[PDB]
This record gives structure tokens, sequence and C-alpha cells, in this order.
């Protein structure tokens, strides 16, 4: 019945523009207050804009003069036109109906908007050799954008695996380690190969990790 | 024959902003210099006329509007504002000629536990025209389904109770407002 | 300009325990105009309490908030395995509307010491002129750890990036990986590379190091 589906999210160059959409079901955007709420990665929530059922609109100070919220009564869709975007604008943008400029009682699913001046770059995978229970793994370094799926022995190995979250390096590219603890008894019986997959660049890497000498 | 300003400012009961009250003031010698020299008024702004020299003018009809709202909202009582009040309750036009008087009344309109008598309209399909007065209480249909006078989901009562409590901040205390419309 | 300071930052409790979250504002929040939101991992926030007490629609009864003026509180009578999320309070008694930073409701478990491991930079990467050293901390608890690098016994700062996993769905422990990054040139001017791990579960700090070139 009542639903909020966002769209229009994507990677955009700094200073460029982007329009988010919010298809509404069961709701009439022309009859409710509609707010945009963004959440930067790891950070908390932040109110962006609101459009009163009557037509008046208001904007947070950090997006004033750069964002513009509107609606199309004919398609029952909420819009958010972003201009002169910057890196501090990167976040998940939720569109939500709020009970009269008060609290937001029904939220959407969220759409990720990434503002970054980096180019598509595949990852360089490097072993974490298990020197002399042991631990080994892979260092997926210097890729953009997310994400990269890391598996071990073609999904056969899944116990004790710990794929860490991406960290955004100062260069603007993401790094990411993966590790798997295993019984040191098999460091010579079993071969461990981590399968790195980065769909955005059509890059599939296989890297065997074994002890050094 | 002096104007019945006392029957408006010194009134015992003020109306809810949604059902704002209007008094026709005509056929009387008004002295506006006693008002602008009171100090009891925390807000006394005039538009189109000068605050001083107000008595040297004459008008066909002078309307006095009154209602209660919070302090955070007295800023919306002025030509060209937007917000819940100037949008769905009381709208001054852009070419407004008159004065907007208001004073904190936390000692009359507040009670221990909260004073909910005062109300304001919360949902409305479109904005008000200048000097439009909407006292309709029909269930606000916010969804795709009719409401047929039954509250519930996407079927809300279009009026909200203020709830002024003496222990609130000054921005959410009750304020009495008087609006003078001058017809030249 | 009203600032909301929730506390604590993380809340460690087991299923069935009473959870109390605080939310203190810098200025009076008139009329108890405070909301509570819940954000399970990887989902859009959900409304729990509007008006510091009025419960949202369909929300289970175990949620209940109170508070007035400058101090509010969201309480969870009997915690469930699906209430381990971050909770945001939000004020709307003045514009603009602001949120809190969040309170994370963890899963309390026994103190667990971390298995430490350290990895020399793969020679393949040294060809790229960049040396990445990795120091892993495996299955520990509580989540408060501390990793310091020591290159020839000089404490390194400003060149390391940590990354923590989410609490495991089984042993409810954490795993952390610190990644020290140097240039091939600097990496080869020093010998002993180490990482010191201070954790509540260890008697004394653990130090696992290696000499450059496996010497
Ligand atoms: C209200 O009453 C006081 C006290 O009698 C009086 O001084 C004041 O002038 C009155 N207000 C008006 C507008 O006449």
């Amino acid at each position: 019945q009542v639903q909020l589906v966002e769209s229009g999210g994507g990677l955009i160059q700094p200073g460029g523009s982007l329009r988010l959409s919010c298809a509404a079901s069961g709701f009439i955007v022309s009859s409710n207050y509609m707010s945009w709420v963004r959440q930067a990665p790891g950070k908390g929530l932040e109110w962006v804009s609101v459009i009163y059922s009557g037509g008046s609109t208001f904007y947070a100070d950090s997006v004033k003069g750069r964002f513009t919220i509107s609606r199309d009564n004919s398609k029952n869709t909420l819009y958010l036109q972003m201009n002169s975007l910057r890196a501090e604008d990167t976040a998940v943008y939720y569109c939500a109906r709020d009970y009269g400029d008060y609290y937001f009682d029904y939220w959407g699913q969220g759409t990720l908007v990434t503002v970054s001046s980096a180019s598509t770059k595949g990852p360089s995978v490097f072993p974490l050799a298990p020197s002399s229970t042991a631990a080994l793994g892979c260092l997926v370094k210097d890729y953009f954008p997310e994400p990269v799926t890391v598996s071990w022995n073609s999904g056969a190995l899944t116990s004790g695996v710990h794929t860490f979250p991406a960290v955004l390096q100062s260069s603007g590219l993401y790094s990411l380690s993966s590790v798997v603890t295993v019984p040191s008894s098999s460091l010579g019986t079993q071969t461990y190969i981590c399968n790195v997959n980065h769909k955005p660049s059509n890059t599939k890497v296989d890297k065997r990790v074994e002890p050094k000498s | 024959n002096l104007c019945p300003f006392g029957e408006v400012f010194n009134a015992t009961r003020f109306a809810s902003v949604y059902a704002w009250n209007r008094k026709r003031i005509s056929n009387c010698v008004a002295d506006y210099s006693v008002l602008y020299n009171s100090a009891s008024f925390s807000t006394f702004k005039c538009y189109g006329v000068s605050p001083t020299k107000l008595n040297d003018l004459c008008f066909t009809n002078v309307y006095a509007d009154s209602f209660v709202i919070r302090g955070d909202e007295v800023r919306q009582i002025a030509p060209g504002q937007t917000g819940k009040i100037a949008d769905y309750n009381y709208k001054l036009p852009d070419d407004f000629t008159g004065c907007v008087i208001a004073w904190n009344s936390n000692n009359l309109d507040s009670k221990v536990g909260g004073n909910y008598n005062y109300l304001y309209r919360l949902f409305r399909k479109s904005n008000l025209k200048p000097f439009e007065r909407d006292i309709s209480t029909e269930i606000y249909q916010a969804g795709s389904t009719p409401c047929n006078g039954v509250e519930g989901f996407n079927c809300y009562f279009p009026l909200q109770s203020y709830g002024f409590q003496p222990t609130n901040g000054v921005g959410y205390q009750p304020y009495r407002v008087v609006v003078l419309s001058f017809e030249l | 300009e009203i600032v909301l300071t929730q506390s604590p930052g993380t809340l460690s409790l087991s299923p069935g325990e009473r959870a109390t979250l605080s939310c203190r504002a810098s200025q009076s929040v008139s009329s108890s105009y405070l909301a509570w939101y819940q954000q399970k991992p990887g989902q859009a926030p959900r409304l729990l309490i509007y008006g510091a007490s009025s419960r949202a629609t369909g929300i289970p009864d175990r949620f209940s908030g109170s508070g007035s003026g400058t101090d509010f509180t969201l309480t969870i009578s009997r915690l469930e395995p699906e209430d381990f999320a971050v909770y945001y309070c939000q004020q709307y008694g003045s514009s603009p509307r602001t949120f809190g930073q969040g309170t994370k409701v963890e899963i309390k478990r026994t103190v667990a010491a971390p298995s430490v491991f350290i990895f020399p930079p793969s020679d393949e990467q040294l060809k790229s002129g960049t040396a990445s050293v990795v120091c892993l901390l495996n299955n520990f608890y509580p989540r408060e750890a501390k990793v310091q690098w020591k290159v020839d016994n000089a404490l390194q700062s400003g060149n390391s990036q940590e990354s923590v996993t989410e609490q495991d769905s089984k042993d409810s422990t954490y795993s952390l990986s610190s990644t020290l990054t140097l240039s091939k040139a600097d990496y080869e001017k020093h010998k002993v590379y180490a990482c010191e791990v201070t954790h509540q579960g260890l008697s004394s700090p653990v130090t696992k190091s290696f000499n450059r070139g496996e010497c």
C-alpha cells in the first residue's frame, strides 16, 4: 500500500548536478509534508529540505542556495535537484513523509549519492603471507568505486573469514583487507586463493596466498 | 468618542489563531501614540506607515485582528512570510498597510499541565489568501483513500493543540497578537 | 541550534535486559517535542516514539520513552535479539530540527582477548613503490582496543588506518585490522616493524613484530 521508493542516485563529479526521485504509493505528495534526510557514511542523520503540503519550502543552511525541492502532482513524485555538489554532500539520501514539520513517521529505502573526482580503477591484490592456528589473507588496495566482493576458494571457505569494510584512502581510492584464520596444520596441505571481484571495472583477480621462505 | 481599543487588547479571552477574531473599529477618535509608547509590547512593527506620526492619518475602516500563537511564530505575522501560521492560519498581503502588535502572555494563557484551549491548523491542501479565515474541521485526506469523517492512517484532524506550559522556553510561550489594517 | 547529546555511545546488554538510553539537550525542548528513531543495520530509520512518550504505530510495547525539558529517555523493558541497533533522538521544539549522534545497543558477552597477527608487505607490492603493513586483531571483546605502530621503537602516528567488523552473529566478538602505509623508500630505511595491542582482555600489552626481510 504505502511505500516510498527513491532513485536517481549515483556517482557524480564534484560541482556537478543530480536529481533524485521519490516515487510515492498510497501517499499524495501534494497533500503531505515531504522531507529529505541524508546520512553520511558512519555519521548520523541530517535534515536537508521540506516542502509543505501548501507549497512553501525550507532548507538546511548547509544546502541553502544549492538544493531545490519540488514535486510533480501529475506523477505523485518528489524531487530534489542538487547543484554545485561537493564531497561533504556524499551520503545516503532518504525521502520521508513527516507529520507536519515535526517528526518523520514513514521513510523510504534510501539512495546513495557519491560525490568524488576519482576515476574507475581496478584493485591491486597483495597476499598477507602467513609467517611461521594461523591467519592469512588478501590486501585489496587502490580501487574505486565500491564495492568489491571478496570470497575464498570460490565460496568453499566461509568459516573464520573476516572481510573488513572499505576504508577511503587519502588518494580518493578505497582499500580493503580480507583475512581467514585456519589450522596451521594445513599450511602445506591446502591451497588458499582469494577471489577478488570488482564489477565496476570488469576485474576478476585470483591470488594464492601461501607461506614465505 | 474614543475607539474601543480596550475591548481588543485588554480582552479576557483571545481566539485560536485558526479562528482569528476581527473587530470593526470606525466612527471614533483613535489615539495611536498611547500604544506605541507602552513598553509592554515586545513587538510593534508598522508597514506602509511610520510608527510615529500615526495620528496624522485618517482611514475609512480600521480592522483589529486578534489571536494567540507562540513567540517563535510572531515573525510570520508580516507581509511575505512563510510557515505554518502565515500559510494555513493568518496571511497578511504583500502590500500591507498597518501595524502588527504582540506581547508575551505567559501569565494568562499558560497553566500547570499545559493550556490546550488554543489551537492552530496543521494540514491544509493549499495556502491561505490574504485575510482568509478557515474554520473548517473536515478530516484532512492525506492518502489515496477517502476518510468519511474517520480519523486514522492518512486521515488526520487538521487542527493541532498548542499546549503552552509555563516551564517552556520563551520561543514556545503563548503570545497575544493584534493586527491593525488601515483602509485609505 | 539545540544540540542533542545521547549517552552512552554504545550499550552492551543481553537479550531480556532493560535498556535505558539518555538524550540531553543544550536548551529546553519545549512541550516534550522529542522523537526516537531506530535504525537496524542496513535499513532506513524507523519511528519509535513521537512526543517523548506517544508510541508510534505498530511499535511493540517494550518501547517507551519519558522526559521533559532538558533530559529525555528511551527505555526498552525486555530487550529482544532484533533490538540491537542504533537509536537516534530528534528534537522539533525549535527550528531547525536536529538529531542526536546515536546510541548503539550492543550484545554483552564475556571479555575476550584478541588474537594478534602481523603481515610483512608482500614483495609484489614493494614493486609498486608502496609498502602496506597489516596488523590484525581477531575475535575480541569489548570493542575498545588500541593499536600503536613502532618502527625502530618510534611511535608512528598519522599514517595508519583502522577498520572494524560488526559483532559476529555467533560469538558476538569484533575483529580489527590496522593498515600502516609507507613508501618503498622509507620502509627500507628501518628494520623492526611492530604493532602494540592494548585491550581490556590482556594482562599486559601484546607486541607482535617482524624484521624487514624476515631476519
Ligand atoms: C488595560 O488596563 C490597564 C489597567 O486598567 C490600563 O492602564 C490600560 O490602558 C488598558 N489597555 C488599554 C489598551 O486601554
